[PDB]
């Protein structure tokens, strides 16, 4: 489970 | 440019045909295009120009990441040496992942900062500063690492100063914003309580503004607060 | 070719680590230069070469179908005129997929078809050439329609022989190439009947013939027998 | 549901 970033890839 | 005799408006209907066709680089390069006719851009084409660019970057960073493993693994006691071919491929990607960074950085320098007057445009275009100058300290080891590391955290920094004086705390570019600098504190800078810290403010005090959104808006805020509790029920 | 300097145990060993890192293009771009190097394939190294170009020209095709169909939209009575970019993208893209199916067949033309000797190199390269065949007539519209379909079918008829006569019924390679030329009957040659009656015939005769594998060998032929069932089931 | 060739896409 990875951390989140924005926007997200496809 | 190559896209420099094509009319920017077909630029940004191509950039968005190529979005729907999955087809990233296509999609960068038609807002590479747009960005160099010199007119500042609109929120929507800000959104076309971050989403092209990070798809593009986003699988160069996950190969990176595949190859840099297999390195390692093969730099272990007990491993047998396979010649250099997954340093000189590891090398090869890393240094097309830093080209496409200089190419954006090149666009945000030349010259959309220098023209963003408006919160959104500005603190959108220092987060973006931010976020390349991160990815290319995901893959720095040498001489300037901390140079780099100090460039992302600087415009980073920048961008949280307007956005906290000028846009509400639900606004979703204020809480990208949050949740990307808090990841370079748990990650590049080594500031896991500073990246924790962040991300429990940020999801407060957008908490605390809900109240005064429309339906559609709740939904934009709500779903990027998500990102942030889940990064804190991660590392706590 | 720029891959003329490079080892092709080094352009092997590069095409599995770009298959890892999802790295078609590299993929396709190493397993090309090995190709090159003169020397016939081996069993495993052929199928890198399968692998890598089918992922790039199955990006192209996806994005090709999806332009195709907006452009279709945009023709039909009671659509608003958009310009030509539309169209222009679609070309693009097309004339793109067009020099990958070309360079696929040069590979297989200089010198892989004329050096296989063995049924199942052969037939391998032999499927391969009446696939980007297919592929070239999926988006062809002019005067060789008509010889790019008819090259995709003689193709296809040469493996055909050589797998009946050479292979058993429940060999991979036959099985895929009986799938495929199926496929090219229903949706290529307008022969939808004919289409249906290659999978059944195939399904059967594999069927009769599993008692003979081992459980390694009735894994992979079972697979490749459930997407003849599959398009059997969509067709009937 | 789309009609199955080989080999498949990643
Ligand atoms: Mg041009
Ligand atoms: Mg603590
Ligand atoms: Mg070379
Ligand atoms: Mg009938």
């Amino acid at each position: 489970p990875r951390r989140n970033t924005l926007p997200a890839m496809d | 440019g190559a896209m420099g005799s094509m009319e920017r408006a077909s630029l940004i209907q191509k950039a968005k045909l190529a979005e729907q066709a999955e087809r990233y680089e296509d999609m960068a390069a038609f807002m590479k295009g747009a960005v160099e006719k010199g007119e500042e851009l609109s929120c929507e084409e800000r959104n076309l120009l971050s989403v092209a660019y990070k798809n593009v970057v986003g699988g160069q960073r996950a190969a990176w990441r595949v190859l840099s493993s297999i390195e390692q693994k093969s730099n272990e006691e007990g491993s047998e040496e396979k010649g250099p071919e997954v340093r000189e491929y590891r090398e090869k990607v890393e240094t097309e992942l830093q080209g496409v960074c200089d190419t954006v950085l090149g666009l945000l320098d030349s010259h959309l900062i220098k023209e963003a007057g408006d919160a959104e445009s500005r603190v959108f275009y220092l987060k973006m500063k931010g976020d390349y100058y991160r990815y290319l300290a995901e893959v720095a080891t040498g001489d300037d690492k901390k140079r780099i590391i100090d460039s992302a955290r600087s415009a980073y920094q920048e961008a949280m100063d307007i956005s906290k004086k000028e846009m509400p705390p639900t606004n979703p570019i204020r809480l990208g914003l949050a949740l990307n600098f808090s990841v370079f504190h748990y990650e590049i800078a080594n500031s896991p309580e500073e990246a924790i810290s962040l991300a429990k403010t940020t999801f407060d005090e957008a908490m605390a503004d809900l109240h005064t959104l429309s339906e559609d808006s709740y939904k934009d805020s709500t779903l990027i607060m998500q990102l942030l509790r889940d990064n804190l029920t991660l590392w706590t």
